[PDB]
């Protein structure tokens, strides 16, 4: 038994209508369940029985069924709307959908650029971490640059990005770059370069270790 | 439904029409409307019951739910279990509500309940599949296509 | 209605774990009780089910002889006994239910209508470690009225830390290259408050036994 979920993700803009679909592979089975999930949430169903609505769901919600093609709708796309939807056959071994991930559409939004010196405890503890901070941005690609006294650097940050936010449908960025105490004691000017659809130039926010 | 005594089927009545379910409600539907698709129903023998009673059991879903009937203040209760039918096959006193005898007459069929005896599938008079204590609504037909 | 998981942490390859999934608001009789398990980044998976009244049972082909579903009816609380494991376990594991009968009043179709929120399991030969907390101050450098503030959590294992505040960026934890996790926490304040509030946040790792409070103060 499958269950082949198409497509693996989609992004639409709030009150487009949505349909998310899931082959079966056999023809035998009709109890198929949809089911939302949330970031750091557990699964939460709306769609039983193939079309029925589960209690508390939305009316936007709907599933239908045309063979072994199992489908979810949603009518008009609310920006809460953003999750992984998967399909479920219900029996014995159960199975699910890949998934498909859906992101809210939205207008071009700026990153507001923050920066952050490292504290002074992890500087007695031996190291040094940066951080370049991305708020409140779409879409959710963006490239984020570290030059320490004028020298791009490479290989010692990582960026950790938010899940696209369910209000206001952006996304946030966090940039840490991880020096020792000693190289970060040995130059003065830490930059961090942030280029984004939302600018017309890249933008750059500075610090002076002084 | 891959099992010793083991087959696929369709279940019809005498006016052609075919055991679907909707939620987990058997029903009685034309399987040539795009409404009604018809239950793939699996077949099991219960091997501890009287074979002279053609003991079987029911699974619809390709034999991933199983029907039973339950004893209720209603009365006897036809439901739909999350049981698969090899499960059935295993067999002990448990597997005997989920048994249906079947008792033929003729080229058709009687469904009758072994954990309420004297009580027959029955069809709807009007457009659920119940249970009732020889008629055409408590008639059945079974085909492998 | 509830159902709360507990047991998940850190073992090492072919160690084992037992998990407790603890019902309430329903009845073991008239439902049944579902392991589903979820790696970071990927899709859900199922592991085993039981039917309590019935005492059936039925597991995912990558998890049989090695995993056995159980239940207790008089505790209302099911089991996952994890035997043998690999590190491809490494997932959250979910609890659910479902309810049996077609004619009970809130049946779904055998959907799984209720879940917990899951319990974190690591396989991995790596030890434990609690994590460092270095605030992140607010500054001009952070100022738009609006400030941003936080705390780097930084260098444990396994996964996971909550970070709590007493405007939120709830960034994912990353996976270092010393195969150790770090995550930041945001949270964004106006700068009427700086002076009138000092703020803090606190870190829980509980695989280590660690809570801290540490005080993110401006410059």
């Amino acid at each position: 038994i499958q269950m082949t979920q198409s497509p693996s993700s989609l992004s639409a803009s709030v009150g487009d209508r949505v349909t998310i679909t899931c082959r079966a592979s056999q023809s035998y089975y009709s109890y198929v369940a949809w089911y939302q999930q949330k970031p750091g949430k557990a699964p939460k169903l709306l769609i039983y029985s193939a079309s029925s609505l589960y209690s508390g769901v939305p009316s936007r919600f709907s599933g239908s069924r045309s063979g072994t093609d199992f489908t979810l709708t949603i009518s008009s796309l609310q920006p809460e709307d953003f999750a992984t939807y998967y399909c479920q056959q219900v029996f014995a071994p159960i199975t699910f959908g890949q998934g498909t991930k859906v992101e809210i559409k939205r207008t071009v939004a700026a990153p507001s650029v923050f920066i952050f010196p490292p504290s002074d405890s992890q500087l007695k503890s031996g190291t040094a971490s940066v951080v370049c901070l991305l708020n409140n941005f779409y879409p959710r690609e963006a490239k984020v640059q570290w030059k320490v006294d004028n020298a791009l650097q490479s290989g010692n940050s990582q960026e950790s990005v938010t899940e696209q936010d369910s209000k206001d449908s952006t996304y946030s960025l966090s940039s840490t770059l991880t020096l020792s105490k000693a190289d970060y004691e040995k130059h003065k000017v830490y930059a961090c370069e942030v280029t984004h659809q939302g600018l017309s130039s890249p933008v750059t926010k500075s610090f002076n270790r002084g | 439904c891959s099992l010793p005594m083991a087959r696929y089927y369709i279940i019809k009545d005498a006016h052609q029409k075919a055991l679907y379910t909707r939620n987990g409600q058997l029903l009685l539907g034309d399987p040539d409307s795009d409404n009604y698709s018809p239950e793939k129903v699996c077949i099991l023998p219960n091997r501890g019951l009287d074979r002279s009673k053609v003991p079987i059991f029911l699974g619809m879903q390709g034999g991933s739910c199983c029907l039973a009937c339950v004893k209720t203040r209603e009365g006897p209760l036809l439901q739909l279990e999350d049981v698969n039918i090899e499960d059935l096959y295993k067999g002990g006193e448990q597997t005997t509500r989920f048994t249906f005898f079947q008792r033929s007459l003729g080229s058709a069929f009687r469904l009758e309940a072994a954990a309420c005896p004297g009580w027959f599938l029955c069809g709807p008079a009007e457009p659920p599949v119940q249970l009732t204590k020889p008629s055409t609504h408590t008639e059945f037909y079974f085909e492998m296509s | 209605v509830q159902l709360v998981e507990s047991g998940g942490g850190l073992v090492q390859p072919g160690g084992s774990l037992r998990l407790s999934c603890a019902a309430s608001g329903f009845s073991f009789s008239s439902s049944s009780i579902h392991w589903v398990r979820q790696a970071p980044g990927k899709g859900l998976e199922w592991v085993a089910s039981i039917s309590p009244y019935y005492s059936y049972t039925s597991y995912a082909d990558s998890v049989k002889g090695r995993f056995t579903i159980s239940a207790d009816t008089s505790k209302n609380t099911a089991y996952l006994q994890m035997n043998s494991l690999r590190a491809e376990d490494t997932a959250v594991y979910y609890c659910a239910r479902t309810v049996r009968g077609s004619k009970k009043p809130y049946f779904s179709g055998w959907a799984m209508d209720y879940w917990g929120q899951g319990t974190l399991v690591t396989v991995s030969s790596a030890s434990t470690k609690g994590p460092s907390v270095f605030p992140l101050a607010p500054s001009s450098k952070s100022t738009s009225g609006t400030a941003a503030l936080g705390c780097l959590v930084k260098d444990y294992f396994p996964e996971p830390v909550t970070v709590s505040w007493n405007g939120v960026h709830t960034f994912p934890a990353v996976l270092q290259s010393s195969g150790l996790y770090s995550l930041s926490r945001v949270v964004t304040v106006p700068s009427s408050s700086l002076g009138t509030q000092t703020y803090i946040c606190n870190v829980n790792h509980k695989p280590s036994n660690t809570k801290v409070d540490k005080k993110v103060e401006p410059k």
